[PDB]
This record gives structure tokens, C-alpha cells and sequence, in this order.
């Protein structure tokens, strides 16, 4: 049974996300200003910069792509509370009346990357995968957490949408509550 | 700076001269919320009849105000809701079984059946007295079809359907510069109160019931923002209020409003609910306890509208309208009630008074004390108009 | 027409012997009106022209109740909105509707050496993601549902509990009434409000003394012989310290949506206005949290997080004592030294002229 | 001097243990 033992601050911002997308009906403003891919590729940009091994670049590049495609994959899937689910809706009928076909990896923030993580052992351990790579695996996304705590204040800050503008959150009239929540 | 000031009787002021005009159409009595429903309109018409009775038609000029169509009531509301009442039906209910969630009519308030006729009735009547204030031919315009202050702007909420109060609000401000709307309806008004709250040409002032109780807003905070900041006065009191404390209440914070924010156009939202008896409310307040407030409101001499509200037993709402509008005559009108057609429902005395009952009171004078500082604290800063 | 109606009976029809046994003891002037309304149109606006296997009745992916779709091939039923994509009802599925794991099991044909083929296949053809390859493979195998924190990160925090239907609870709700409904309905008038009856409100139940208020000091009983001077006492579920309804201005019992505060806790929040946010973390409560001691106490600012005794950074009264006397004499001092510079601005553009 | 009268009559006024400890949590925020 794999464990993944997350930095406590980061546990608390999970929890704060669950209170907002719960008893405050809060939703993500979305375009967010930091996608997954402009994270993603931050990362992996900073640690290949510092990194000489080939295999471990190697492996990096790897990870960041499998994650990327495993997210664009699962977002609809088991990363969305009730509420959400109409604004993902709603956007699915936006992009198929402007003919693109919807990337997740494109729109979504950060936040729902955090979700993912947080999810992750019970992924690998519903699973037949070898000993050796899920733990790689473990230890790849424990790096990952670690780089991202180091600027855990550039993207999870908090602003208080109802007075100034531009935060990470919006809030929702009461015909989105009424069509998400009580359809 | 509440003051315990006994109950005086209600008088006629001698000088105070206007030539008003009743709103009426013959057939908004017949439309019935289903079955078992608080408010309905069949109190509408025993007024009416009353007044038929005493004889005030040779008092005042009655009129029939030709309705409100879709663009003329879509001054307010989106296209989208406005349609939907328009089109919806208890046969094809279940056509619509995402809008009817999203409008929030289905629950609290059903769809029975000429609801776009009658949500049209009220509208019209509402604008065109505004509009015959407007363009001057009377100085008053009652309409006790209309006030239907729950009713957002995309969703109906609390029985009422349209917001003409707005629609009438607006045609008031065609013209006058800046409009003062006076609610004493027990619930809290917030319909008007949100479509006016970020703004500075309508000062909405409000006495309601705080607590749990229907629809839990009006905090005394909750001050206006924008350029609306100090344009809101929301009272909130506490249960088994009298005549005696409403109107030492109320006097003192109109005269303040009408000192600093000199209103051009005075809208008075004169609810029934607020009386001793009803299913709803929790007040216990009198008719001369009711009266008092809006003889109050005339004695300035604004042009003004008197519009409806609430009403949840036809009794006591229906005496109390033909007993305002015999106060706006200028006539005090005779406590015996004549023979008319629907004379069953007021025994067993077969008066035209209304009775308290003896329900405790609970608004402590420091509690008023301290909420009149608040606000009159407040009010210090609309000196300029 | 003999159907009938709220009076018990066909409308066509009389009182009952049993109802009037039971409730007994043993030209007009509105004629007029189509003759005075003459018809408004005065207003601005009129140029304005104007196998049966059954199937369930939740939503298996958030088990909460709604209008929902149900499957043809197994017993499990979402609704409209929880599937991927999420499906229009005014365009349902023209014809049966498959989940997404009978779908599966039907597109594999119900063999497993398919199923082993394809694997195969699909980590050959993307090598790229060699690693993700199982999860890339099963994602579109498994039937939606909302996400539920797991509970190895709810158990870091104590406070931090479920509602009813899978909500964020910290503690500050009250709790589910449920039965004080019946409650409600008390057969002697003596409803939540507590409205004429306040004689064992105001005296402590297992001390048996009087609830003082911390701003007036006064138990404020009355005599009910006498009631109009009770005050209504009410008294908070942190810090119990008893007040007046009079003293806090609020005039409510705060019974329903959470518990009240007094005005006697500190923060939980900030809004700096100059605007800054949070000084406060939340209860990393258990074994895990590691109290620190500073070794320096005059200058040691760290946090707002601080803890008081005789990474939370523990303090002694007399240091904020002095800390305190440290921001208001460097106040003075900075305030001072303001005067200073605008006055000697003040002398030399005076001596200038 | 009469700043420690300050902080000693606010212990005995404010009476409590914790509405003391709330006192000078307050403090030392600001
Ligand atoms: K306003
Ligand atoms: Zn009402
Ligand atoms: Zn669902
Ligand atoms: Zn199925
Ligand atoms: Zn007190
Ligand atoms: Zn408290």
C-alpha cells in the first residue's frame, strides 16, 4: 500500500479549495493565468537546467508528459465537485460552437493539479503496476511537490473576490446554483 | 433617541388638497393562486367594493390602465424570463423542466394560469400612474393591484412574479431627479432595494422583521455601495411590535430622510401583512396603527404613489385599503360597514376596525435607541443634494 | 358533478349532519365601474409596438437525488449533468443509453485476451509515456463521480468534518435540528424564540446562580408578575460569557445556521486595507504539530499564530508587555519625529520668504 | 509605572484567564 505524504501547507490549501467550492458556492475563474502546461513546463525548464544526468532528464521529460495527458484525460472524469460541473458544460458548448476541440491542459489552473496529486496513490494502487516504477513514480511527484512549495506563493495566494478583482475564485448568481446544484 | 410617545388618533389634515386617481381593472379578481395560497387576488376586488359602497367615487377619478407589453416590462427583467412567463402553462410544465429550476417558478410560487395577464395588469397599472404623475394630471396614484417587491430580475421569488415597483420607479425618474421608496410591508423589500443599491437617485428605507424569518436580508448594515453609499436604510425590528412603538419608530426617521435627501417623488409600498393576524407576518399592529404611517407620508405634500403589497387574510387587508384610501379623500370614514355583496366575511361584529391581540412586545427602547443613532449617524453625511 | 372539493363534499351539496351538529349551537353601488374607468395610455412607452434489472434512484456518482437518466445494461443511473461529456436533456440518446462500463465491457467483447492485446498495443504504440501507460489505458474505464478528499488528509485537521451530504463542516455550524421540528410544534406555546418565558433562562442550570452580562452587570429578570423588564439573556458557545441582546445590538436568536461569537475574538482575518490577507493558520492538530520556544523574546515577531504561557512560536505575557511598549513608544517617537520634519519644513520655506 | 497600573488593572477588570489571553492576542497583532 503506497503512501504519498504531502507538505502540510499544501494540505491546507487542498482544504481551503473544499471549503470554497463547498459551503461558500464559489467557483475557479476560468481562463486561469497559470494553466497546467505553463506550470508544467516551468518545472521541467528549472530542473533540466540544473539537472546533468541524460536518464533523469529523460525521465523527467516522461513524467511531465504522462501527467499531462493522464490530467487532459481524467479532468471530466473525477476532478470536478457538483458544483462545477455546469461551467465545465458550459465550456464544452463553447468550444464546440467555436470548432476547437477542448484541451483541459489549456483553461484549468493549477488547483485542479493539486486535486490530481492528492488523488494519485489511490490511481497507482488500483493498479497491477511494477513495485520499481510506481515508487520512481512516488518519488517523481514528491520532487514536483517539493518545487512547487518552493513557490507556493505565486500561485495559491489569496484575494478576496468580492472587493477588488482578478482572484483566483469568482462566485456564482443563483441560476448557475439553481441549474449546477438542483437540475 | 427613541422617546416613548402614547398612540394620538388619527386625524385629516385640513390644508392638504390633491387631486388623486384610483387604478382599477374589473377582472384581475378572478385569477387564484391554485389552492391553498396566502396571498390571492380576491382582495383585491372586496376593497374595491367597499369603496364602491361608501360612495368615494365621486371623490376621485377611476381609472383603467391599458397593460404592460413585453418590451415595456422587459425594462427590467431579461428577455429570457420575461418570455418564459410568457409561454409557460400547467399542461407543457414539464417542456421546461430546466427553466422552471433556474426561475425558481415551480415551488413557492406555481404557475396556475393567466400569470402573464396578471403579472401584466399589475406592470401597467404601476407605469401609467407613475407616467400620469409624470406628466402632471393628478398628484397621487393609488394602485392596490400592483407591489410586488420580491421579484428579482431573473427570478420570482416569494409569490410575486413582476417587480413593477421598479417599472414605476423608473418612470418616476423620466423626470424627477431623485425618488424616495418607502416600505413598511413586514418582510424585507429587497427586490428594490438590490435594483437600486448602486445608485444615488433612489433612497430605498425599509421597516421589516430581522431574524430567521423570510428572506433573512436586511441586516442594519448593509448600507449601499458604489456611489449608493449612506442611500439605504434598512430597519430591522423584533417580533410583537405595537401601533404605539411603529409609529414612534417611524416619524422621526421619514422627517430625517425628507430633511437631508429632499425627494422630488415619494413611492410608498403599503402592504397589509404587517397587521394583527395574519399567516404569515408577526406584527400586531392596528388600523389606525397602519393608517398613521401613510397619513404621515402625505402630510409633506409629495407627489406620490401609494402601491399594494402583501395581504394574507382578505379581511383585515381588504378594510385596511378601503380604510387608506377613505384617509387619502380626506374624509374619515364611517366605522359601520354598508350592505355590499361580499358582506359574510367580517363578523362577527360587522365593523370596520381591526382588532389587536394581546401578544407580547419585545422591542426594547435601548435596542430602538441605539438602532436610530446608528442610522441617523449615518444619514449625517447626505446633507447634499 | 360529484367530485370533491376543500369543504369535504361535492360543491353541489349542503353541510353534512355531522358537520352542522359539530359547528352550530342547536341594490348594491359597484354596479357602476363599466361607466367611470375610461382607459389610461398616457404612459411614454406606447410607441413601444412590444434481464429487468432495477434500476436506482441516486446519482451513483454524488449519491444525491435529482432528474436523472438511468441505464439500459446496468442498474446505475446519473444525472444529466454528472458524465463525460455531460449530456443535454432536450437531446436525450436516440435509443438505449449505455454507461460507460457496459459500453466498455461490450466494446471488449467480454474476453480478456483482447483486453491483454490491447494493453499491449497501446504501451507499444506510446512509449512516450511509458510509465502513465496502465492509468492512460483504465482512465476511460471507470464510471464518473465528484471528487471526495481522501480522508488520510482529512484526518490531518480535527476540526474539519463532513456535512450530511459530503460538505465542508469546520465546526463553527451548529448542528441538524432534524426533531426540534416536532419541536417546533410544542403542544404549550413555548416555541424556539422564547418569547414570554424567561424565568430559568437567566440562572445558571448546574451552579444554580445568575448569568451576569459583561457590559451592563445586570441579570436582568423582571417579575412575572411584571414582565417588561427582562432583557433576554443569551449566551455564546465559545467563550460563554452572557450578554444582552442589547449590548450587541443584534436582535435575533442566532439558533439555525451556525453558532454565535462574541466580540471578543480576536481575528480570523485581516483585510490590511494598505490590501493584505490572513494572520492565522488553521488547527494542525495532533501529534504531528511541533511547538517551538523562542530563545529571544523583545524582538521576535515571526507570525500571528502565537500561543501563551506562564510552527506556532510560544510567548510570555510580560514579552508582548513589552512589545506592545515597543510599537507604541516607536510610534510616538515616528509620529514625533513627523511633527518634527513638517514643522522644520514648515520654518524653512517661512524663512525663505 | 502607571502603564503597569494599565496592564494590571486590565487583569483584574477583564477578570477571566482566557478573555485576558484574547486581550493580548489582540496586542500583539497589532
Ligand atoms: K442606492
Ligand atoms: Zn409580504
Ligand atoms: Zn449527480
Ligand atoms: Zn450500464
Ligand atoms: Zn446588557
Ligand atoms: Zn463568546
Amino acid at each position: 500500500k503506497i503512501s504519498l505524504q504531502i507538505p502540510i501547507k499544501l494540505k491546507s490549501v487542498l482544504v481551503d479549495d473544499w471549503e470554497y467550492v463547498t459551503k461558500d458556492k464559489k467557483i475557479c475563474r476560468l481562463p486561469a493565468d497559470v494553466t497546467v502546461e505553463m506550470v508544467l513546463n516551468k518545472y521541467e525548464h528549472e530542473v533540466s537546467q540544473e539537472l546533468e544526468s541524460p536518464g533523469s532528464q529523460s525521465q523527467l521529460s516522461e513524467y511531465c508528459a504522462g501527467l499531462k495527458l493522464y490530467f487532459d484525460k481524467c479532468l471530466g472524469n473525477m476532478l470536478l465537485y457538483r458544483l462545477e460541473r455546469l461551467q465545465y458544460d458550459e465550456l464544452l458548448k463553447k468550444s464546440s460552437k467555436d470548432q476547437k476541440p477542448l484541451v483541459p491542459i489549456r483553461i484549468y489552473g493549477a488547483i485542479h493539479l493539486l486535486r490530481l496529486i492528492s488523488v494519485l496513490p489511490e490511481l497507482i494502487s488500483s493498479t497491477t503496476m511494477d513495485l520499481q516504477s510506481c515508487q520512481l513514480l512516488i518519488k517523481q511527484t514528491e520532487d514536483f511537490l517539493v518545487w512547487l512549495l518552493m513557490h507556493v506563493d505565486e500561485y495559491f495566494n489569496d484575494k478576496d473576490p468580492n472587493r477588488s478583482d482578478d482572484a483566483l475564485y469568482v462566485n456564482t448568481s443563483s441560476q448557475y446554483e439553481g441549474v449546477a446544484l438542483g437540475m | 433617541v427613541y422617546e416613548a410617545t402614547p398612540f394620538d388618533p388619527i386625524t385629516v389634515k385640513p390644508s392638504d388638497k390633491r387631486r388623486v386617481a384610483y387604478f382599477y381593472d374589473a377582472d384581475v379578481g378572478n385569477y387564484a393562486y391554485g389552492a391553498g395560497h396566502p396571498m390571492k387576488p380576491h382582495r383585491i376586488r372586496m376593497a374595491h367594493s367597499l369603496i364602491m359602497n361608501y360612495g368615494l367615487y365621486k371623490k376621485m377619478e377611476i381609472y383603467r390602465a391599458k397593460p404592460a407589453t413585453k418590451q415595456e416590462m422587459c425594462q427590467f427583467h431579461t428577455d429570457e424570463y420575461i418570455d418564459f412567463l410568457s409561454r409557460v402553462t400547467p399542461d407543457n410544465l414539464e417542456m421546461f423542466k430546466r427553466e422552471s429550476v433556474k426561475f425558481n417558478v415551480g415551488d413557492d410560487c406555481p404557475v396556475f394560469d393567466g400569470l402573464y395577464e396578471y403579472c401584466s395588469i399589475s406592470g401597467g397599472g404601476s407605469m401609467e400612474g407613475a407616467a400620469r404623475l409624470n406628466r402632471g394630471k393628478c398628484d397621487v396614484a393609488v394602485n392596490y393591484a400592483g407591489g410586488l417587491h420580491h421579484a428579482k430580475k431573473s427570478e420570482a421569488s416569494g409569490f410575486c412574479y413582476l417587480n413593477d415597483i421598479v417599472l414605476g420607479i423608473i418612470e418616476l425618474l423620466r423626470y424627477h431627479p431623485r425618488v424616495l421608496y418607502i416600505d413598511i410591508d413586514v418582510h424585507h423589500g429587497d427586490g428594490v432595494e438590490e435594483a437600486f443599491y448602486t445608485t444615488d437617485r433612489v433612497m430605498t428605507c425599509s421597516f421589516h422583521k430581522y431574524g430567521e424569518f423570510f428572506p433573512g436580508t436586511g441586516e442594519l448594515r448593509d448600507i449601499g455601495v458604489g456611489a449608493g453609499k449612506n442611500y439605504a436604510v434598512n430597519v430591522p425590528l423584533r417580533d410583537g411590535i405595537d401601533d404605539a412603538t411603529y409609529r414612534s419608530v417611524f416619524e422621526p426617521v421619514i422627517k430625517k430622510i425628507m430633511e437631508w435627501y429632499q425627494p422630488s417623488a415619494v413611492v410608498l409600498q403599503c402592504g397589509g401583512d404587517s397587521l394583527s393576524g395574519d399567516r404569515l407576518g408577526c406584527f400586531n399592529l392596528s388600523m389606525e396603527g397602519h393608517a398613521n404611517c401613510v397619513n404621515y407620508v402625505k402630510s409633506f405634500g409629495i407627489p406620490m404613489m401609494v402601491v399594494g403589497g402583501g395581504g394574507y387574510t382578505m379581511r383585515n387587508v381588504a378594510r385596511t385599503w378601503c380604510f387608506e384610501t377613505g384617509l387619502l379623500n380626506n374624509v374619515v370614514l364611517d366605522k359601520d360597514l354598508p350592505y355590499n355583496e361580499y358582506y359574510e366575511y367580517y363578523g362577527p361584529d360587522y365593523k370596520l376596525s381591526v382588532r389587536p391581540s394581546n401578544m407580547f412586545n419585545v422591542n426594547t427602547p435601548e435596542y430602538l435607541d441605539k438602532v436610530m443613532t446608528n442610522i441617523f449617524a449615518n444619514l449625517e453625511n447626505t446633507k447634499y443634494a | 358533478d360529484s367530485k370533491v372539493s376543500v369543504t369535504g363534499l361535492p360543491l353541489n351539496k349542503g353541510p353534512s349532519e355531522k358537520i352542522k351538529r359539530e359547528s352550530l349551537w342547536n341594490d348594491l353601488k359597484t354596479f357602476l365601474t363599466e361607466n367611470m374607468t375610461e382607459e389610461s395610455n398616457i404612459r411614454s412607452t406606447i410607441g413601444w409596438n412590444g434481464i429487468d434489472f432495477e434500476n436506482e434512484d441516486f446519482c451513483s456518482a454524488c449519491n444525491q437525488s435529482g432528474s436523472f437518466l438511468c441505464c439500459d445494461t446496468c442498474p446505475k443511473s446519473f444525472h444529466f449533468l454528472c458524465l463525460d461529456p455531460p449530456i443535454d436533456p432536450n437531446n436525450l440518446p436516440k435509443g438505449d443509453w449505455h454507461c460507460n462500463e457496459c459500453k466498455f465491457k461490450i466494446f471488449i467483447n467480454n474476453s480478456m485476451a483482447t483486453l491483454k492485446k490491447i494493453e499491449s498495443n497501446f504501451i507499444k504504440q506510446n512509449n512516450n509515456v511509458k510509465i502513465f501507460a496502465k492509468l492512460l489505458f483504465n482512465i476511460d474505464s471507470h464510471n464518473p463521480k465528484q471528487f471526495q478528499l481522501p480522508n488520510y488528509i482529512k484526518e490531518t485537521f480535527p476540526a474539519v468534518k463532513t456535512g450530511s451530504r459530503g460538505q465542508y463542516s469546520d465546526e463553527n455550524d451548529k448542528i441538524p435540528l432534524t426533531d426540534r421540528q416536532l419541536f417546533n410544534t410544542s403542544y404549550g406555546q413555548s416555541i424556539t424564540k422564547l418569547d414570554s418565558y424567561n424565568p430559568d433562562t437567566h440562572i445558571d442550570s448546574n451552579s444554580g446562580k445568575f448569568l451576569i452580562c459583561y457590559k451592563c452587570n445586570q441579570t436582568r429578570l423582571g417579575s412575572w408578575s411584571h414582565p417588561e423588564n427582562s432583557r433576554l439573556i443569551m449566551t455564546c458557545d465559545y467563550c460563554q460569557t452572557p450578554w444582552h441582546l442589547d449590548c450587541v445590538p443584534r436582535a435575533s436568536f442566532k439558533n439555525l445556521g451556525s453558532k454565535w461569537k462574541c466580540p471578543l475574538h480576536s481575528p480570523t482575518k485581516v483585510y490590511k486595507k494598505i490590501y493584505k490577507v490572513w494572520k492565522k493558520q488553521r488547527l494542525i492538530n495532533k501529534k504531528n504539530q511541533l511547538y517551538y520556544e523562542p530563545l529571544q523574546k523583545i524582538g521576535y515577531q515571526n507570525n500571528g499564530n502565537i500561543q501563551i504561557i506562564p510552527k506556532i512560536t510560544q510567548i510570555d505575557e510580560n514579552s508582548i508587555k513589552y512589545d506592545f511598549f515597543d510599537k507604541i513608544y516607536k510610534s510616538k517617537m515616528v509620529q514625533k519625529r513627523k511633527l518634527f520634519q513638517f514643522q522644520e519644513s514648515l520654518i524653512d520655506k517661512l524663512v525663505s520668504n | 509605572n502607571e502603564e503597569v497600573t494599565f496592564f494590571e488593572k486590565a487583569k483584574r477588570y477583564i477578570g477571566n484567564k482566557h478573555l485576558y489571553t484574547e486581550f493580548l492576542k489582540i496586542l500583539n497583532l497589532y
